[PDB]
């Protein structure tokens, strides 16, 4: 897990940049039945995708893997049906806390150079404030259509104390902030990954969740804190 | 007076086309909703927005 066959390249989503095609192979696009992209997600193995609960995914939507340019027909993409949706029961529609949903596919994704899994952390992993990580997706590049090509951005993790100086009590323990650094997640990025590179491998630290209603690049983005939710993830996989 | 509520995108990072009733302009109008914390002035279709305001 967490080792793209095609190496991402970063300069070191608003004010992001274009991904090397295929370089974030756990990234999926969640599309409705009329074909519109509404959220992102991440492959965590060949049968399961993790995304955000507020994305409201149903068995009518589909998971699209292996995609780079949504305006292109030259990509060998996989249009994967969803067998069942598992929204975290503790998801709070009020505070957007515990913002995570698992999707079990009707048929397994076929892993390839351009399609493979991100690593998941253990509940006790520590991803230090100030760590430079990466987020990706097809959300808007300016706060109106979503961009055709996959975007990426590097951005620093914030401490929750420092994140609270912007957002106050809206920040819960099951959230982690990142950004306020010249880039911003934006509409259509939800449910996609925030990854940090731990031990030569990319690990899912955050799920794109919420932030500035205008995708301001000077305020922190907020992400579902995967370490706080990964025990629920493992129990859901085990039981279903 | 639900149509008098303002366009609210909310803070979620979803891409959800919707329609709202613009007072200034007096029309039903398309906007990108983020997926959470929306208010009443938020409809799935233009027909649906018009068929309850106008």
């Amino acid at each position: 897990c967490g080792v793209p066959a095609i190496q991402p390249v970063l300069s070191g989503i608003v004010n992001g940049e274009e991904a090397v095609p295929g370089s974030w192979p756990w990234q999926v696009s969640l599309q409705d039945k009329t074909g519109f992209h509404f959220c992102g997600g991440s492959l965590i193995n060949e049968n399961w995708v993790v995304t955000a609960a507020h994305c409201g995914v149903t068995t009518s939507d589909v998971v699209v893997a292996g995609e780079f340019d949504q305006g292109s027909s030259s990509e060998k993409i996989q249009k994967l049906k969803i067998a069942k949706v598992f929204k975290n029961s503790k998801y709070n529609s009020l505070t957007i806390n515990n913002d995570i949903t698992l999707l079990k596919l009707s048929t397994a994704a076929s892993f390839s150079q351009t399609v493979s899994a991100v690593c998941l952390p253990s509940a006790s992993d520590d991803f230090a404030a100030g760590t430079t990580c990466v987020t990706t997706g097809w959300g808007l590049t300016r706060y109106a259509n979503t961009p055709d090509r996959l975007q990426q951005a590097s951005l620093p993790l914030l401490s929750n104390t420092n994140c609270k100086k912007y957002w106050g009590t809206k920040i819960k323990d099951a959230m982690i902030c990142a950004g306020a650094s010249g880039v911003s997640s934006c509409m259509g990025d939800s449910g996609g990954p925030l990854v940090c590179k731990k031990n030569g491998a990319w690990t899912l630290v955050g799920i794109v969740s919420w932030g500035s209603s205008t995708c301001s690049t000077s305020t922190p983005g907020v992400y579902a804190r995967v370490t706080a939710l990964v025990n629920w993830v493992q129990q859901t996989l085990a039981a279903n | 007076s639900i149509c008098s509520e303002p366009k609210k995108v909310g803070r979620c990072k979803g891409y959800f086309p919707r329609f709202y009733f613009d007072s200034e302009t007096g029309k039903c109008t398309p906007f990108i909703y983020g997926g959470c914390g929306g208010n009443g002035n938020n409809f799935e279709t233009l027909h649906q927005c018009r068929a309850i305001c106008r």
